[PDB]
């Protein structure tokens, strides 16, 4: 447990309030409207908080925009929206300039448990009757309760005379003691009331928490901070690709304008990443540092101990607590360290220790308690040591919160004791970060008891524990006679069917409406008005991509998970299940069977016993050497030129190759005939020219790959075909065939109904094309492995047009064929409206296709357009957040494989046909740059597209009237 | 289509009854596929007992309401 | 240091372009002290006003900053 | 990254895009990776199918959006899925090596049909559904065999 | 490239382990790293180099030639030289022979036209309005060859190899040393018939309108393992049946 | 301890905290082992702890108030454990 965690490179910043703000939104916005969201409830009015924290004119722009833009009259949902977004932009127009709030809005909840009549225990949140605002809970707090009580106006003059309130400050005495100070007490509940009505601002706030994963106390402070404003870095032990995206997601939701999240890796139980951590936040900007100066420190980093009795104690609780003790007083001296080296007298971080109130009450928790009342030591050290005007002590004695320990929290709540939700113990606590108590710690160290009267109950641990007997042997008496009653029931009288789901793939053709609901859309003057034989429509689409089919890479695309359907199809794709009809171990069996086992499959099961292996080997992911022929980029086969020093042994060769030999070498080898059999020795000599093969360590690991098991034999391609064309042929071809089955063309030839031959054209073409052949005839050819005598053709970027056209078209219509690039499918698509607009076809195949090899990726590696995929791994990406458009950090784009096509044609034809229709083809255009030195820089060309002049634009284009157009028509 | 070409072909009107129970199992079993198929989730089977088949046109008439897909 | 929490020898040194002075504990304060009682008093037209420097400066101020456009 | 963005922000500056009303950007390769001539097809797929959901997929790889890119303010970066109630038109644009720009565009297919009468909307409709019909069969049949 | 002498390579397994030779600390451990147990590599403590000792049962690829039967082939004239026609040194060596005569063939074809400065077909159309329509069968295989040959021997390739290998990469070339338009680029490939695919794209858009002017045309090179694979597929004719 | 204060914790006062806390507690535990595998429940060893009255009064002294203030721990362990009956705590808040 003391290794290391911590690295400066992986630190993930999050800074893009203004976008996700915009992105908050743009969500409620629509949630509304859809009526996930029908009435104003307490998560509709966090997400406004959330936006007014974010907001800022491009936001109220955005905002007036999407609400003037909404039209009320479409159902009431819209006008709802309506009316709330603009009390939105009222009430962001008015903080525009105030400082982002921390307000939590939530309902506060109280522990349930409840025994069913079978002796079933459930906990639950149910609201509490009482208390409904953190406004109302503050007054709560201030109240207490009968145990709590000992022998215009601020709720702090709520209090009753002679009590306890639930949370309060203490004061240590001159004897040494802390003791209830009405003062203190008063000061905070008072800033909680400003916190709960107002909202506490965070600006200016460097944090430094630990012990904020999902589930924690740490975590609900971590958003309140974030909602405030701080700059908060949150550290975690569980660095991943989940634990980024849920703080990314925190982030996003609570990020309020000038908050930056930085997630750390670390490890709290080695000083190594102790003193890296606070060394990489007190550094320069310049030094690989944030250069920030901690206004705060949260150390709620710990581990569970469980069962830990004293004659328990080891190396679990030493390592426990060395994370909750010694790594803490370590990191507290590290800031100390920097702030001194730095000269900082007048900026005290507030540590903000989390203090537990019982100290070895309960047992059984190795060494937590030591850990916690050792942590007191604290207050005094504050004024005996010389690290006063650094740090400034707070100790915050947390309550009992509800995250076995909240089934007996009811049972708790029975004599006034109050026990705490995360979120009204991450309330108490952000109300130790309000700038009064922040002076408060600064005057004198703190004491925040927030423990809920808990102490005043007298033997707490044998209570709870005789609380949980009681609720144990309620539940397991009520089990038992519940079962035994149904015995002798079942006993005496003598002895509902359920239907699973089955996966049924749909085609997904677009949704038809009716006449006049297509109609209310569109302009009465469209009626006509278009030569639909010039209007371009595509009328089919599939793809053979890193997630299977369209159907499939949509799903991931859009929802992120499979369902049903899509992991059938996954399945079925990657050839983990096939279908079996007929005898199968006897019995008659029809469905899903497992490919290698032929194991009946349910669909139910696809996804319990397919999904990990699915996800595992689809998207980007490690390149897989049996996807790319023993292609290894960790192991790239070379060969070195070598000039033989001395001669070689002879070996034996044939007549041919022995000739061959001599040819090359010249006078540098000796060739013999071996009258024994008739074949040659060969034997180089010193100086002859040699190829020794090495290996290359290549730093581009991961390839978006078309999902491992992928075989165009799923589809139904022959084996002779696989073995003449290429696989960038055989995607091209699935592609092909899965376009013109979403153009519901189960047959080719049915175009040709409508059509001449002529008439249907192929524009789909490749950047680079046939790679695999390529391979083969400049490596296989030079190495003289069997390469087929015509690679040359397959090699073509118009052979898989020409595979296509005579596999499945036999069509004579144009085929031309474009590269591009990266470019070359909106090439395609624009050569391909040209063609039906100029009427040499009706019906074009468009897109374009590509193939992952070791040779291309090795050349974008030498020209470092792909991403570095040890640069990744440093920086703690994993191959699925390896691309990340459009973000601060992405340093090269992922590589990917596979092919996509498009059937196109006239409007007029494919309402003729009766196909499908996705989507009007309405510009397709392509475009240079400019004069340059750099081949793959990028460039505004394309903005021609944007061109336009205005001169003179005092008045509107009758042209650009529609009815002007139709009366001319 | 399927469940009312097999009721007109194993259900008989003027008795009011299927002509075998195993024809009748059969049907009701193909309702069920049918609930399987169009089913979204796991869900209580419509026809939880063959014996509600007595009212084919009834039975056939909630399935494919409750599935109006498959119609 | 003293007074206003600044280094003219680490200004002159490192001519940073901005100079957070931070109020935190009693010398903060103090310092925080000395930017409220900076005034800039004007006779003008026989009446004494008195603008004060720093008017961002107050009993909650816990920072202030001196900007520059480079140094 | 940041030529596509300002080439987009560029674009609707000039065609006098309404302010505050950023066109939300689509980043399919976050997931599906760049393939060097597929990439357009992909997100022509892409953009057919949020034109028929109504759905924009969002950059779940988006930790964190460029600063630089706050400037383009025509432009939006979402990184979760937003259920809109309609997507009109989608602006597919690729910039390949060799200086190859292009950009489609792809309207809403139910904006094709407000330009013909409603009996040849009928007959159309009933043909696209036999189609489908029919396309499901084929499509069910051919892969389970 | 001598057809009478096309070089290769045969594997063969290591019979006898062969002579200690020196290689650097690198080239050493990319031998350990390719061979394995089949290969020791020893520090020299005298100069830190490598002595690399491959064993019995290594892996080992001898050069041998190839008698091959396509001698003739229609060739520029010998002395063509881009510097003749003014293409500077430093493009010679970043693009490929392919892209050395697509534009001395652009220049020249505008001089036909009389566009002596391409910049002219501005003050008559706009930048958007001049497309390149042009393309090649296979592009360029000089680079190809790179990627796929000598940079698999490790000989020293450009790092962007693969760039300049592209069939659009000529294209470019022209529209960056020549031409600075922003209209339509659409780069046919169509094997011998890619220059009537490039003029039929070239009207199409210049019909659509997306263009004015269109440079169409096409362009091809000869090599040695296009040749040997046309070879193969007996499209050529045989030198030594002639 | 001598002249280890809050940003002085290092190996040493690491060290002195392991003796005088963990490996007490240790000690204590491992007491209890012995008597409990020998079904000693009534023979108590009476651990007398060296208590401090002051936990970091006087400071520099590295981990030593922590130790001390941790060790106040086993009066509440001794209640809440299960060996009681083994080890019985003295706290001997030694003075001056
Ligand atoms: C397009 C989406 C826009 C939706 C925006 C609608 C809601 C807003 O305008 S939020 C503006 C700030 N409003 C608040 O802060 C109110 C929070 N304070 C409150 O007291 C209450 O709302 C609660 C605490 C939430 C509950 O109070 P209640 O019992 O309902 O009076």
């Amino acid at each position: 447990g003391v290794a290391t965690s911590f690295s400066r490179k992986k630190a993930r910043t999050f800074d893009s309030s203004w976008n996700w703000a915009k992105q908050s939104l743009l969500s409620l916005y629509f949630e509304i409207i859809h009526g996930v969201l029908k009435n104003v409830d307490r998560e509709v009015v966090s997400e406004a908080i959330n936006i007014m924290n974010r907001s800022n004119d491009a936001l109220i722009k955005f905002m007036e925009y999407h609400i003037s833009n909404t039209d009320e009259t479409k159902g009431e949902n819209y006008q709802l929206v309506k009316t709330l977004g603009e009390q939105l932009i009222e009430n962001c127009k008015q903080v525009l300039d105030v400082d982002p709030v921390y307000k939590d809005v939530a309902k506060p909840t109280g522990p349930k448990t409840a025994i069913d009549k079978n002796g079933n225990i459930t906990y639950s949140e149910e609201p509490r009757e009482k208390v409904r605002k953190l406004s109302q809970y503050v007054q709560e707090m201030a109240l207490g309760g009968p145990i709590t009580k000992e022998s215009s106006k601020t709720v702090s003059s709520t209090i009753p005379r002679e009590t306890i309130p639930f949370l309060h400050l203490r004061k240590k005495t001159p004897a040494g003691d802390w003791k209830y100070d009405r003062q203190l007490s008063s000061l905070f509940l008072d800033g909680l009331e400003k916190a709960a009505f107002n909202g506490v601002t965070f600006k200016d706030k460097y944090v430094l928490i630990t012990g904020a994963g999902k589930g924690s106390i740490g975590a609900e402070v971590l958003q309140g901070l974030l909602q405030g404003g701080a700059k908060v870095v949150v550290t975690t032990s569980r660095f991943s690709k989940q634990v980024t995206d849920y703080y990314q997601s925190i982030y996003a939701k609570y990020g309020a304008k000038g908050s930056t999240l930085i997630v750390v890796p670390f490890n709290q139980g080695s000083k190594q990443d102790v003193e890296a951590l606070i060394e990489f936040i007190y550094d320069t900007e310049k030094n690989g540092g944030l250069g920030w100066d901690l206004d705060a420190i949260i150390p709620f980093a710990a581990i569970p101990e469980q069962g830990i009795e004293l004659e328990h104690i080891d190396s679990k609780s030493e390592f426990a607590h060395r994370i909750m003790l010694t790594n803490i007083l370590r990191m507290m001296g590290c800031v100390k360290k920097q702030k001194s080296a730095r000269g900082i007298e007048t900026r005290p971080a507030q540590v903000i220790l989390p203090m537990s109130p019982n100290h070895g009450t309960f047992g059984g928790d190795g060494m937590y308690s030591e850990s916690k009342l050792s942590l007191e030591t604290l207050f005094n050290r504050w004024h005996s040591e010389s690290w006063a005007n650094q740090l400034t002590v707070c100790g915050a004695i947390i309550g009992w919160t509800r995250g076995a320990n909240n089934i007996i929290a009811e049972g708790i709540e029975k004599m006034g004791v109050r026990t705490f939700s995360q979120k009204e113990m991450a309330f108490n606590l952000l109300g130790l970060l309000t700038p009064e108590v922040v002076e408060l710690c600064q005057k004198s160290p703190v004491m925040a008891d927030l423990n809920g009267g808990l102490q005043f109950v007298p033997e707490l641990k044998e209570f709870t524990a005789k609380l949980r007997k009681e609720l144990v042997e309620t539940s397991e008496v009520r089990k038992a006679v519940s079962i035994e009653t149904a015995l002798e029931h079942k006993v005496v009288n003598g002895n509902q069917v359920e239907i699973q789901p089955r996966a049924n793939i749909q085609l997904d053709f677009p949704e038809l409406k009716p006449y006049k609901q297509v109609k209310q859309i569109a302009p009465a003057e469209l009626e006509g008005l278009l030569d639909l034989e010039r209007v371009i429509v595509v009328t089919g689409f599939a793809e053979v991509g890193p997630w299977g089919s369209a159907r499939t890479r949509w799903e991931m695309e859009a929802f992120g998970e499979f369902s049903l359907e899509g992991c059938v199809e996954m399945a079925w794709i990657m050839g983990f299940i096939s279908y079996h009809n007929g005898n199968l171990k006897g019995r008659p069996y029809t469905g899903w069977v497992d490919s290698k086992t032929k194991e009946p499959v349910d669909d139910k099961d696809v996804k319990a016993k397919y999904e990990t292996s699915i996800l595992e080997h689809s998207g980007i992911r490690l390149i897989e050497p049996e996807l790319f022929n023993g292609y290894n980029p960790e192991k790239k086969e070379m060969i070195q030129e070598v000039i033989v020093e001395e001669d070689l042994e002879p070996f034996e060769a044939s007549k041919e190759t022995a000739e061959q030999f001599k040819h090359q070498h010249g006078d540098k080898v000796d060739i013999f005939e071996i009258p024994e059999t008739g074949e040659y020795s060969v034997k180089l000599l010193k100086g002859a020219t040699l190829y020794i093969p090495k290996a290359l360590r290549f730093d581009r690991l991961v390839a978006g790959q078309i999902p491992t098991g992928w075989n165009a034999k799923t589809y139904g391609i022959s084996d002779d075909i696989i073995s003449q064309v290429d696989p960038i042929t055989l995607f091209v071809l699935v592609s092909v065939v899965e376009a013109f089955i979403a153009s519901g063309i189960t047959d080719p030839y049915e175009m040709y109904k409508y059509v001449h031959v002529s008439e249907v054209g192929n524009c789909s073409g490749s950047g680079m094309g046939g790679v695999s052949a390529l391979r083969g005839m400049f490596k296989d050819r030079f190495k003289d492995e069997p390469v087929q005598n015509d690679i040359l053709q397959e090699s073509f970027i118009n052979t898989m047009s020409a595979w296509v056209n005579m596999l499945l078209i036999s069509s004579s219509g144009p085929i031309k064929t474009p590269v591009g690039a990266a470019a070359t499918s909106v090439e395609s698509v624009d050569i391909g409206v040209e063609t039906i607009l100029s009427g040499k076809a009706r019906i074009c195949i468009v897109g374009g296709y590509d193939d992952f090899q070791e040779e291309g990726s090795f050349e974008f590696g030498n020209m470092k357009a792909t991403s570095n995929t040890l640069e990744e791994f440093e920086h703690g990406r994993t191959p699925a957040e390896m691309s990340r458009p459009a973000t601060t950090t992405r340093n090269g784009f992922m590589e990917a494989q596979g092919a996509g096509i498009q059937i196109i044609m006239q409007a007029d034809l494919a309402l003729k046909m009766g196909v499908p229709i996705y989507g009007i083809v309405a510009m397709a255009a392509t475009a240079t740059d400019k004069i340059g030195r750099s081949v793959p820089a990028p460039g505004k060309g394309i903005l021609t597209t944007a061109r336009e002049h205005h001169s003179s634009v005092k008045y509107a284009s009758p042209n650009l009237n529609m009815k002007y157009r139709k009366r001319q028509l | 289509e399927v469940a009312k070409r097999l009721v007109e072909l194993m259900f008989i009107r003027s008795t009011n009854s299927w002509f075998d129970v195993t024809w009748r199992t059969f049907t009701g079993d193909f309702l069920r596929r049918v609930e399987e198929r169009f089913t979204k989730s796991k869900t209580l089977s419509l026809i939880q007992s063959y014996s509600l088949l007595d009212k084919p046109d009834e039975a056939i008439e909630k399935v494919f309401n409750a599935y109006p897909a498959a119609r | 240091k003293d007074t206003y929490g600044f280094s003219i020898l680490d200004i002159v040194i490192n001519n940073p372009v901005n100079l957070t002075i931070h109020f935190g504990g009693e010398k903060g304060k103090r310092i925080r002290e000395n930017y409220s009682a900076m005034i800039f008093e004007t006779i003008v037209d026989g009446k004494l006003k008195t603008e004060k420097i720093f008017k961002e400066i107050n009993e909650h101020s816990t920072s202030y900053t001196f900007r520059s456009e480079k140094g | 990254d940041k030529n596509e963005s300002a080439t987009i922000n560029e674009m609707m500056k000039h065609l006098g895009r309404s302010e505050g009303n950023p066109v939300i950007g689509v980043f399919q390769k976050f997931l599906t990776g760049h393939p060097k001539g597929a990439a357009g097809a992909w997100m022509m797929n892409g953009a057919l199918q949020i034109l028929n959901s109504g759905i924009i997929p969002g950059n779940r790889n988006a930790d964190n959006v460029d600063k630089i890119l706050e400037q383009f303010e025509y432009v939006l970066y979402p990184s979760k899925t937003l259920k809109t109630d309609g997507v009109r038109a989608v602006s597919i644009t690729s910039f390949g090596f060799g200086q190859k720009g292009g950009q489609a565009i792809v309207v809403h297919p139910d904006y094709l049909y407000g330009a013909i009468t409603e009996d040849r909307y009928n007959e159309y409709v009933a043909k696209v559904s036999a189609r489908e019909k029919s396309a499901y069969k084929f499509f069910h049949n051919g892969m389970i065999y």
